[PDB]
């Protein structure tokens, strides 16, 4: 799909040792040719990989609603049903208004406390309180990604 | 004398527009890219016919598959007393015809010749049908014009 | 839509879209042929007849505005009032249309 | 859909049969508009068929079209050119003063003066049509290089032996290390392919020993077995150890060798037979499977072209025959079935092409035999000994690859020459090329150039084209292109075009 754009006299090679990851170091090995030609290279990178942690506080109200049903709408959410809502895509910030959004326009009626968020590298160990904020601004060479057991929520 | 000219004249008024077709708007989209004819038989080889001794199956015969589709042979031959030889096949319709590889039934019956069946070494040839018409030609045109409208990142 | 008859050669005349109409459709030799005008001046002659592609061709034509005429497939002088009909569209349809063409 | 008749004469009618003056008029009349009319519109749209427009006119017009510059050109080879006609040999040397060149084009040789004059129409034709390539072209070059090969070549594979025309590799590299090569070896036993993953080899005897060594099995019970035993023949490989196995009158009867099961798990099955002459012109194997699943397939000796085989399961995928020198063939079986129940695999003479391995026998015929080999795969493969058990043998290694080298298990023996193909050094030799020359003793080899490609073409905003002689294009061409002024070349902003 790649090698089927291209302009003329652009090299497509890019790297700095700190943006996102590339596949192969000289080459991804392009086919050669469909129809009489040979063999061309081309490289394209792929983001990295990041796990979000959210602190959700809610007070129940009049009605009782299990927190695995908040849990799956917001992580389905992420990956945007609904129209108007892209979700996190590559170069994407995550804020918790926007999740606290989602939430209201899911299931009105109901009322929320406080909404705080935190990211880091995925694979590290699970951070402290004191690491959550409101917004994480998110590279452009990155993506976030979200779990159902990775969000915990507080049923004050 | 008259009227015919002049209504031969009016008929090819404007060509250069992509609306026309017949054989100008052929040349019009061969200019960029554009097939044509691609009608041709499903004709076939390595036949397979036990039949009596010493007899010849008349050219032209009928063979019918089981969705009831029509089959021509091509050459008459004769059988050897062992009971086996090999035919030649068309197509009643200019079209791709997909056989069902399974034991045929016969149409029109020689005297002391039956089972056309298959043979998994029998020569398949994927005929055209006629496969552009006047339409799709336009559609072709309409892909590729979208194809060139775009810039370098658009198109990527 | 227009209200059509089986005849060779017919000529009719409408009011739509704010603007006096007129279409002349005759066979010749093959294919159908049309001639269209509006508020009594001529507008194109001579304009083949084809399944889904406007009548109206140049850009100065068509529209600042105004609307355009669409067959839903190739017509025949036999088939009309039977399964072959022929539409108007507005400048907003149309527009969303030709957008739809590419 | 009703007719149109469109005929002048339609007028004349049968009142009108012995008039030859009115008719005359009427017929007349009828020529000329058919002259004048109607071929003349039939010639108008011919010439305007861009594909093989002949008309100097009709190509002024599409250059007018297109907006080119038309001066370089050749216009006419035509008789109004200047000094052509019939005669035309006053005030020339016609032989009587000085001998003049004589391989000229006809009409005199002032007229297309310049190395930038062209005389050959097709090239123009095709200079107007890779310009309205490049007036729609956006930029990318793999749709360019499609269109260079349908204008060109016509829509025809290419054979890189010539080093044909492509657009270029631009500033990407072609290529660096080598990957997926193949060892084409040529020998007494013609072209074969080798793996370098270790090959496994389930027959259990390379040949028949007795009627114990392989069993005969017979359903009817209505004759004898058939016997096998091992006569002494001139084997293709330089011994005598064919053997001998003859079908009696009235007995349907096969003989298998025993292997080992099940082969495998839903894969490819390669049976292999040697082809030697017998009495018979063909040949009968069979490779079965769970009850009923068998699929077999019968090899014309003689003439070498398959005729039975059939559908049990979905079983098969080829068969093909390769000839071998001194009245000897290759035999080939492929097979994938969804399931694995392998068991046995049976082969037996027969007596015509299209008779089947357990048809019964009219009278004796007879047959030789030697060699069997069975390996999980789709190609065939070299031919090694088995006794009792599976051999299997890694024959090549590739050591280093950035090296362009290869060590060989064991030193190939003398008169042994091998080929190779793949992406190597920026190259393509899809096209096999030798590398090695085994004189008996050697294990150490390396490869040789294949065709040669500039791979790397470093550098931005670099773009030149790269011709083959094959195509006999001409030079004239070659020098008018690289102007800029007439623009018929696809190009990009910032960049720069060179033809070669």
């Amino acid at each position: 799909a790649l090698w089927a754009a291209h302009n003329g006299g652009t090299p497509w090679d890019y790297g700095a040792t700190n943006n996102g990851v590339p596949v192969d170091g000289p080459n991804g090995v392009p086919v050669r040719d469909p129809a009489s030609g040979r063999k061309y290279v081309v490289k394209w990178t792929t983001p990295i990989m990041y796990d979000g942690y959210v602190n959700v506080t809610v007070q129940q109200g009049s009605s009782s609603v299990a927190p695995e049903a908040i849990q799956n709408a917001v992580v389905n959410y992420a990956q945007g049903k609904v129209e108007g809502e892209e979700g996190l895509v590559v170069g994407a910030s995550l804020s918790a208004f926007e999740v606290a959004g989602a939430i209201a326009r899911e299931i009105p009626g109901i009322y929320i406390k406080l909404c705080q968020v935190a990211c880091v590298a995925a694979g590290s160990p699970a951070p402290a309180p004191g690491d959550f904020t409101s917004e994480y601004v998110m590279s452009a060479f990155g993506q976030a990604t979200i779990s159902v057991g990775n969000v915990r929520v507080t049923f004050v | 004398a008259r009227s015919s000219v002049m209504r031969n004249e009016a008929r090819i008024a404007n060509t250069i527009n992509p609306n026309v077709s017949f054989g100008t708007f052929l040349d019009a989209i061969c200019a960029l890219m554009g097939i044509e004819r691609g009608s041709d038989l499903s004709t076939f080889g390595y036949g397979v016919q036990v039949t009596g001794r010493s007899q010849t199956r008349i050219s032209t015969g009928s063979r019918v598959q089981t969705p009831a589709g029509a089959i021509f042979t091509v050459m008459s031959d004769v059988t050897i007393p062992a009971g086996g030889v090999a035919t030649i096949d068309i197509k009643s319709q200019e079209y791709g015809n997909i056989p069902l590889p399974v034991g045929n039934l016969i149409i029109i019956d020689g005297t002391i010749g039956w089972s056309g069946a298959k043979v998994i070494a029998s020569t398949r040839v994927d005929p055209g049908s006629r496969q552009m018409s006047d339409a799709e030609l336009k559609n072709a045109r309409v892909n590729r014009l979208a194809i060139q409208g775009r810039n370098s990142t658009m198109a990527i | 839509k227009i209200p059509l008859t089986a005849v060779p050669n017919q000529a009719i005349s409408f009011n739509a879209g704010s603007s006096y109409w007129k279409i002349r459709l005759y066979q010749n030799m093959d294919m159908m042929n049309a001639d269209i005008s509006r508020d009594g001046v001529i507008v194109c002659h001579g304009v083949r007849c084809f399944g889904g592609i406007p009548l109206l061709q140049y850009s100065h034509q068509y529209r600042p505005d105004y609307g355009n005429f669409v067959f839903d497939r190739d017509a025949d002088w036999t088939l009309f009032g039977d399964g072959i009909n022929l539409f108007y569209l507005d400048g907003a349809e149309f527009a969303e249309y030709q957008a739809l063409a590419t | 859909l009703p007719a149109y008749n469109s005929d002048i004469q339609q007028a004349l009618k049968w009142l009108h049969n012995q008039a030859p003056g009115i008719t005359g008029l009427i017929q007349r009349k009828a020529q000329w508009y058919d002259r004048f009319s109607r071929q003349f519109w039939a010639n108008w749209e011919r010439d305007v068929f861009h594909l093989k427009t002949a008309n100097p006119f009709g190509l002024m017009v599409w250059c007018i079209i297109l907006g080119t510059p038309s001066k370089g050109f050749g216009l006419y080879p035509k008789n109004s050119s200047w000094a052509f006609g019939r005669l035309r040999q006053n005030f020339i040397y016609s032989g009587t003063q000085v001998p003049p060149p004589a391989d000229a084009s006809p009409g005199g040789n002032f007229y297309g003066g310049g190395n930038a004059e062209i005389l050959n129409l097709d090239e123009i034709r095709k200079v107007l049509q890779l310009r309205y390539v490049a007036l729609i072209s956006n930029g990318s070059i793999a749709y360019i290089n499609r269109m260079l090969r349908y204008i060109f070549n016509d829509d025809e594979p290419w054979d890189e032996a010539t080093g044909l025309y492509f657009y270029l590799m631009d500033s990407t590299g072609e290529n660096g290390p080598v990957e997926n090569l193949a060892v084409y070896r040529k020998d007494w036993e013609g072209m074969v392919l080798l793996s370098s993953s270790p090959r496994t080899n389930h027959v259990l005897t390379s040949t028949p020993a007795s009627d114990a060594d392989w069993p005969g099995v017979d359903p009817a019970a209505s004759g004898i077995p058939v016997t096998v035993e091992t006569a002494s023949a001139t084997a293709p490989d330089g011994s005598a150890t064919v053997c001998k196995l003859t079908k009696p009158a009235g007995s349907t009867a096969y003989v298998s060798a025993p292997i080992d099961g099940p082969l495998g798990s839903g894969s490819t099955v390669t049976f292999s037979f040697f082809a030697k002459a017998g009495s018979t012109r063909f040949i009968a194997i069979q490779s079965a499977a769970d009850f009923p699943s068998r699929a077999d397939a019968v090899f014309d000796l003689d003439s070498g072209n398959v005729i039975s085989d059939q559908m049990l399961d979905s079983s098969v995928v080829s068969a093909r025959m390769i000839r071998l020198e001194n009245g000897w063939w290759r035999c080939v079986l492929t097979t994938k079935t969804v399931s694995s129940s392998f068991r046995a695999a049976y082969v037996a003479p027969a007596e015509t092409n299209f008779s089947w391995i357990d048809s019964n026998s009219s009278a004796a015929i007879d047959v030789l035999i030697w060699g069997a080999q069975i390996e999980l795969g789709d190609t065939p493969t070299g031919y090694l000994k088995t006794t009792g058990a599976p051999v299997t043998i890694t024959d090549y290694v590739l050591q280093n690859a950035q090296t362009g080298t290869v060590k060989f298990t064991q030193p190939l023996p003398t008169g042994v020459e091998a080929y190779w193909t793949g992406d190597w050094k920026g190259g393509t030799a899809a096209e096999p090329a030798r590398f090695a020359v085994g004189n008996g003793t050697q294990d150490t080899f390396t490869l040789s150039d294949p065709a040669y490609i500039g791979l790397p073409t470093s550098g931005a905003f670099k773009l030149e084209y790269r011709v083959g002689p094959a195509l006999n294009l001409s030079p004239q061409l070659i020098n008018l292109m690289n102007d800029r002024a007439v623009g018929i070349m696809p190009t990009c902003a910032g960049c720069d075009v060179k033809v070669i």
